[PDB]
């Protein structure tokens, strides 16, 4: 028996060494593994083949014949075929698959998050937007209820001068002149606490902010990918994901494959090599579409700028295969249920991918040494500052102006 | 050109009875993931099928001793059933003696834990980071070092000042929030009261700051499990199993050190962490308050998940891989036509379409779907209210200053 | 008026005495659970000198509290041992009781000797100083209390304690009113 | 063949469900799977045999007898012996040892450190005393040069309310009065920024300590320990320990044999249950030696609040016995070592110590809800403050006793 | 009746020659601790020692096809030397050819560091949290501030007011400190600018306070590996591994799931982390600063620990356990006496005195032997610096306006 | 004095013009390792404009800056494209020079039409715009230089703008002065 198989890692990859001793271990990869247990289990001999042709076995309309690993089997040019070859119904109709070895899906690779450049008014953030406007209305009220009081109930505190007072007091500043009656201390007092809690809420949240990372990713579904615009979509331009997409009723991927169509510059890439390469490049504007374990696989190695993301948009699965009538199918497939059973299929899939794994663990690296501020952090505030100096001048100008008529 | 007996089992959402199950007879009187799959596949196949129970009300398995396959698998062995259309998991035992389809659903062992609620922060949690008593103490030392100033800076004769009670009162509290007032002692012993108050304010407003910042730190690098390692090295959460099943199984079998090690936990661990039955584990991880985490078969997760109440959450990916598939005896003639009637299913979408519409869209929960560590204005709401409180109370008071006064 | 203004004083001091006798000999200080009453322990509602458990046979049995329940340095051991100490003589409670005693009697001596007005300034001084062993006093109950989620909550001695200081402070600023108007008016 | 043995935990402890089904099976430990793989290698049948006693060999001087397992294997009533004996040259005189299948030593058992209760002034933490006292003259001297600076070169500020101006500006509180010259502003602009820096530092620092804990150990070998005197030394009443403190020579030992022999009470214990719970009771102040592989052990015990620290005093090895001219010492003696080579006592090292560890990893829980500070945490800073209160009285008092006068 | 041969290996500390080697011939020559160690043994057993080196200057060794045995073993076996006093190590294979002696030292495979120097924290090192650009921005910005407050406080001829340049400077500069001055604006246009000011100063406080906080935290829960699971699971780190030898060996042959793991990542990296010899192990974690760890004997790294120079520290305790020991031909006379002979000396306490006295008391570090986390005067020396050179610039001016003013 | 203060004037508008032309127009403004001349890359006294390497056979070339190496927007992106415009452009460090310029010749011309006093305003209204302009124009420099362990050094074209900031603010201060003394002489 020859176990037909093909060349994508780490299914099949050369050898470090192959020239040196070549004989069976010219190749390795997981199908090998996986041939050598189930020859074991079957009492058989295997020779490893390499298909002629790459492409994955498929069926011509005008000619109807199969090109590939599957023409190599129905066609008596080998035996089996130990390769990630997917199950599909017009490819059973003419060989026979053993149960799956592996389950899959169509997945989806985003580049993984990294610190972005900060943007002016980002000293804003550790509170909410909402707090700062109600620090402005709670800011108005309390100058407007202290003018009320200081005019009705006197022992100096018009609008413009309360307004100077409550400022001064949120800033931590004191002001030259204060309360002398119980209703407007009340105010103070009352102003005084809310402005020692904001300011040290506003400091303990950025202390936490520059402390501790935390980045989240943008999407973390295809729903979520598919409502939003602002990242672009990508398959390879002939496949099975773009057919899925394409023949497909359920509601979010007939929308994905409005968009993908519609969508111009083409997000279509024609190797899964470019598809990798322009989401690297597009600094986590694209969004790549692909077979769950070539994501994986991906993850783990270098550069380790890429994640997959959300669970599987469809399920599918790889399975030894088999010409009709042969006698090998029944044996592999209790081999694999077995193997299965054992958890061969699982140490394998750990070895191949996580380790031997380029990259690290989830938790690779963290407490990172923080860095010094940069004006980057703080240009905002020295933009407000200017602007209201510019303003101080033109105000100052125009009351000159207006005094000298 | 007759009819086939499809044995089938009691499991929701695959089969279970209709509400109406005294106005409808024969197969109409079931509903279901699978109910409606049978149909499809009839359709695809063109056979008419009468769908029945198994009276063992159970998966298959073969007694050690008598040797005998029990539930569907036996009424399939023994000629009592043509096919099964349940959730009947592909198995080395079971593959032998009986002809399985490809997968018509994929699933794998699955995390369950309680799910984290959206918190309300609390109404005064501004006072938080320092103890209450820290708060009342504070208050009757600023009572005290308000009266200690208004005594040694007014009490000698000799200068009868500015510093009466109430302006002590106004000196020692715009100390307290940092902020000057018009007026400073003069004297040694006010000069000693302000500078001992100076003190004490600094250490504990810098202690507020600083305690605040420790609990934002802290609750900004809290991390869930999500996985199965990070349930395993952790052993505060206690993470059971049932007693009886394929999880039980896959566990001892394992030679994964992960899964060993979480064997070696669960047996060794006292209350027995693991249930009798899967409502029980359901019921302890709701109560238990996320002290609980229940490994079990990811569809059922999923649709209890989906069942009301809502509390439970799915968390990682599948630990193993397996499959569920429609089974015919040896030597039937629907094994192949079966097949290719779930594949072309599977293409189609149907099964997908399916699984969606009896997990989600029949969904109580109905809810497929924002993490910042900003503050919000529930953190600070108390403060708000206090401000609000106090310029009602100076309203107020100012208007009897106006009663007052009336002559 | 002078004399309201006396009588307050008079009457807010022995109000205060009075609380705070009341909040030293009373035993309501403090609810938790101790395990010295029937593994969390059982409902007690412990005080200043004694603990007195409310659940099981024990009901209404009031048991003295020792104040050292670990092996410490007799002589000198550290700044823990002089603490179980001041806590355990609770003399500043006491102290504070004590001054405003001295107080109201300072006070009433003062209608006979009216010429006589520094005895209004001892009475102030004392019922201020007062208010700062009391201060010291609950810091003191509050930080021997801790052991190292045990649920605990504070009763009406605690309370009649703070009351006390409150009143003390009061009418330390009544007096010292007094003795300033007594001062000017002789000028 | 028959394996003497001896019940000590985790070499031999009776099995979970001994009572019923006891067959071989009744006893399980490290040795007695040890023993099974040894006499795999050698290829004999062995059935546990403990000795009645449960004294490991020692020879009687009256006597000049032997009892225990010793006594049994050279009387000829034991084939061969696996329970942990140590290798001794007395009874390696009468019986052949082998190679070591541990090596071990005697060793420092701690209580686990805990989170001791704050001591008043321990505000005072985050910076060091020596900075503390550097403030303080540093505010002496701003002060005097303020003063000087505002006599010789005036353009208000004497010594008193330049100590004033300086008080209130370390502590953010302003004054009613600032200066007005150039000199007097230098002064206040560099005391202004000492003050800014220094208070920033000290928040941030005790933000630093109230977010993460850390705790260390008093003693990290026998040397720091010895140096001490504040916690006590534990050795059983009858041992090896005892008698190689006893015997020893060297100045470390011999420093602690004479604290030992000199210290009351007894610090010795009858038992080693008994210096196990001494240490866990006294709160830090107890120190047991004893022999690493029980240390090791009792580490992953519950409460498991103590824990080993250091090195090892001493080198000793565990070898499994053989009486004299036995055809097992050799294959014995090939076994341990070929197990040793392979990692099976590492793997039984692991399994009876690491895995079964009733404790976690070295760190099962981190970042716990941080606790709301305590008035112990802040209470010195209260006692500070009534105590300054009352010392304005009383200067009050004097002033004005002295001023009437 | 005769002088015994030992063969011996040159090896520091073990058997090394004299510094007045040409002075001394025969067994005087050479000094360490197996050449006492040597003197002992014969002391107790008796016996008169011709000490001898071995050509090969090579342990013992089985060469594949010509199955000869190297080294001291070779000599032994082939009846060369009587003896072999020196750090041979107990292996199966050596122990079935030749007759070892209980062990007279016990080590393992432990991990060698770049050791941690007490870093100087720098003076000017409290700018760190801000970088300079921040600085210097804010000193220009106080410049631009203070004269854009004096004009729109002074242009107007209507005043013409406090609020000159350099009232106006102290004024910012008393804001930026958030201490107020006596004087405070009255205009709009002033008032505008101290507003913008005062947000300026208390935004920039508070990121320098924050920032400060998270460089003290992160200082503060940084953990050394302190082992080799916490080696293993980071990567930063780059931890090699002599090419040739027993550690490789232990690595490859390694079961156990974090060796098994160290050698997947020693043989797949870039640049080799193996090196050729220990010495270039040694100077390449010297160099490195901390991105290498050499794993290798026990003994050999406390040696180097306690050599000059001093810059390398072990950590963790051993990996593995072996011995070394004393061996001798199979059937010789010797073995028995030489076994009880070391453990005479193990339990006497000589080889313990002889190993501190080769490894510690020869040692040029010559010291076996506070963290606290709290701020020292060297992380605040800048500011201190700063204080007095302001303080003798202010004596300066004061001493430059008494001058002036001479008329 | 008022024509010494003037002639300070003058000659400080004049050198801080200088000055800025010169910033603007040098290419010393930054030094660092770039590797658009020959992995880290190779030394390189950047500028405003231009980027000269100085390592290598490409020694002497100096090769103009782009501001555009990525993809955005071009419309309205976001506030990166609008800051990399303004870096581009330079607007603000011209519009300073620009702004001296004219306070120079306002202060000239107030020699003649001495009887008005507003020139002097205008001009050192001017100069302080100027050092604003400045400010932001450093301020938008070093956040664009930002690339999102690189040693790099500033040169003498910055420091040179430094001056000229400093100058202005000065020379703002000295006609201030001096129309407040002309105007109050004119009272
Ligand atoms: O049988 C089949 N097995 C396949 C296996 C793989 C892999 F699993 F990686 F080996 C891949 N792609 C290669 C790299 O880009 C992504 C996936 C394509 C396969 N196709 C073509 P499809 O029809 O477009 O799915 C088959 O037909
Ligand atoms: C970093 C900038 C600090 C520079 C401080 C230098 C002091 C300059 C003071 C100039 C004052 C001369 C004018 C006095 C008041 C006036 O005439 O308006």
């Amino acid at each position: 028996v020859v176990v037909t198989t093909i060349l994508e890692s780490p299914y099949v990859m050369m050898k470090k060494n192959h020239e040196m001793l070549e004989g069976n271990e010219r190749y390795e990869g997981y199908c090998v593994d996986l041939a050598a247990e189930i020859a074991k289990h079957c009492g058989f001999k295997y020779k490893l083949t390499i298909v002629g042709d790459g492409k994955y076995g498929a069926r011509d309309a005008d000619t109807k014949i199969w090109n590939g690993m599957v023409g190599e089997l129905v066609y008596g040019k080998a035996d089996i075929a130990i390769a990630p070859l997917t199950i599909t119904l017009v490819r059973e109709e003419v060989i026979d698959f053993s149960k799956p070895f592996m389950s899959l899906g169509i997945s989806i690779m985003i580049k993984k998050p990294q610190k972005s450049k900060p943007g002016v008014f980002s000293f804003l953030d550790p509170l909410a937007y909402e707090i700062w406007m109600c620090i402005v209305f709670a800011y108005i009220g309390v100058s407007v209820v202290l003018f009320l009081v200081s005019r009705f109930s006197p022992y100096e505190f018009g609008i413009f001068n309360s307004l100077w007072f409550s400022l001064g007091a949120f800033m931590r500043q004191g002001c030259d002149i204060s309360p002398r009656s119980l209703s407007g201390r009340i105010v103070g007092g009352v102003w005084w606490f809310f402005t020692l809690i904001i300011i040290s809420s506003y400091t303990a949240n950025l202390a936490a902010f520059l402390t501790v990372e935390r980045m989240v990713s943008p999407i973390e579904s295809a729903e979520d990918l598919s409502k939003q615009t602002e990242i672009a979509y990508g398959t390879l331009d002939s496949g099975s994901t773009k057919e899925f997409f394409r023949r497909s009723k359920i509601a979010v991927f007939d929308k994905m494959w409005t968009y993908m169509r519609s969508a111009e510059p083409s997000v279509f890439v024609r190797t899964t090599a470019e598809g990798v390469a322009r989401v690297r490049k597009s600094k986590g504007k694209y969004a790549y579409l692909l077979e769950s374990t070539m994501n994986e696989y991906i993850e783990q190695r270098k550069p380790c700028d890429t994640m997959k993301v959300g669970g599987n948009l469809d399920s599918k699965g790889y399975g030894i295969a088999t010409p009709k009538g042969s006698s090998l199918g029944t044996p592999v497939n209790l081999a694999v249920l077995k193997l299965s059973e054992q958890g061969v299929l699982d140490k394998l899939k750990n070895k191949w991918w996580y380790d031997k794994g380029e990259c690290g663990a989830k938790d690779s690296g963290s407490k990172e040494k923080t860095s010094a501020l940069s004006l980057s952090n703080v240009a905002g505030v020295f933009y407000i500052l200017v602007g209201g100096l510019g303003l101080a001048m033109l105000v100052a100008l125009i009351e000159f102006c207006y005094k000298s008529r | 050109n007759r009819t086939y007996i499809v044995t089938t089992i009691l499991e929701d959402p695959y089969v279970m009875l209709k509400k109406n199950a005294n106005q409808f007879e024969g197969n109409d009187r079931y509903e279901g993931y699978c109910v409606e799959l049978a149909a499809e596949i009839a359709k695809h196949v063109g056979y008419s099928y009468r769908l029945e129970i198994v009276s063992d009300g159970k998966y298959g398995a073969r007694d050690p001793d008598t040797k005998a396959w029990n539930g569907m698998v036996g009424e399939l062995v023994y000629g009592r059933a043509d096919v099964a259309v349940a959730p009947l998991t592909i198995t080395l035992v079971r593959e032998e003696v009986i002809d399985f389809s490809k997968p018509f659903m994929s699933l794998g062992i699955s995390i369950m834990i309680k799910k984290p609620q959206k918190s309300k922060p609390g109404v005064f949690s501004f006072l938080d980071p320092l103890a209450y008593e820290i708060w009342m103490c504070i208050v009757f030392a600023y009572i005290g070092v308000s009266v200690v100033l208004f005594l040694v800076s007014r009490f000698s004769p000799y200068e009868w000042n500015e510093f009466g009670i109430f302006n002590s009162l106004w000196f020692s509290l715009g100390a307290f929030m940092q902020q000057g007032c018009d007026i400073s002692p003069r004297s040694l012993s006010g000069r000693i009261v302000g500078g001992v108050w100076w003190f004490f304010t600094l250490i504990i407003i810098s202690s507020y700051t600083a305690n605040l910042a420790a609990f934002l730190t802290v609750e900004r690098m809290v991390s869930p499990i999500e996985s199965a390692e990070d349930l395993a090295k952790q052993t505060e959460i206690a993470y059971g199993t049932l007693e009886a099943g394929s999880t039980k199984e896959f566990f001892r079998r394992s030679k994964i050190a992960v899964f060993e090690k979480m064997w070696t936990y669960m047996k060794s661990a006292e209350p027995s962490v693991f249930v009798r039955t899967t409502e029980e584990g359901m019921i302890r991880v709701r109560k238990s308050k996320g002290k609980y985490a229940y490994l079990l078969e990811s569809t059922m997760n999923e649709y209890i998940e989906q069942r009301k109440p809502c509390d439970t959450m799915k968390v990682g990916g599948n630990l193993d891989s397996k499959g569920y598939g429609i089974a015919t005896p040896k030597g039937s003639a629907l094994r192949g036509p079966v097949n290719l009637a779930v594949l072309k299913l599977s293409e189609q979408g149907v099964l997908d379409k399916l699984k969606s519409k009896w997990w989600y869209d029949k969904g109580e929960c109905g809810s497929k779907d924002d993490k910042t560590s900003a503050l919000s204005l529930s953190n600070v709401a108390g403060v708000f209210y206090i401000l609000i409180g106090g310029l009602g109370l100076a309203m107020l008071v100012a208007l009897i200053e106006f009663c007052y006064k009336s002559r | 008026e002078k004399g309201v203004q006396v009588l307050l004083t008079t009457i807010g001091a022995f109000a205060a005495f009075g609380l705070m006798t009341i909040a030293i000999s009373t035993d309501y200080w403090l609810y938790t659970r101790a395990l010295i009453c029937n593994d969390p322990g059982g409902l007690t509602h412990s005080g200043l000198w004694r603990i007195c458990c409310l659940e099981g046979l024990k009901r209404g049995v009031c048991v003295k509290i020792n104040h050292f329940p670990e092996d410490t340095d007799y002589d000198h051991d550290s700044a823990e041992y002089l603490l179980r100490v001041v806590r355990a003589s609770s003399i500043f409670p006491i102290l504070s009781a004590i001054l405003l005693l001295l107080g109201g009697v300072c006070v009433a001596a003062s209608r006979v000797y009216k010429s006589k007005r520094n005895i209004i300034l001892g009475a102030g001084i004392l019922f201020v100083a007062a208010g700062l062993s009391n201060i010291i006093g609950v810091i003191v109950y509050i930080s021997a209390n801790a052991g190292e989620k045990n649920h605990y909550s504070y009763g009406w001695s605690f309370y009649f304690g703070g009351l006390s200081f409150i009143l003390a402070e009061v009418i330390g600023v009544l007096a010292v009113n007094i003795y300033i108007e007594r001062s000017r008016e002789a000028h």
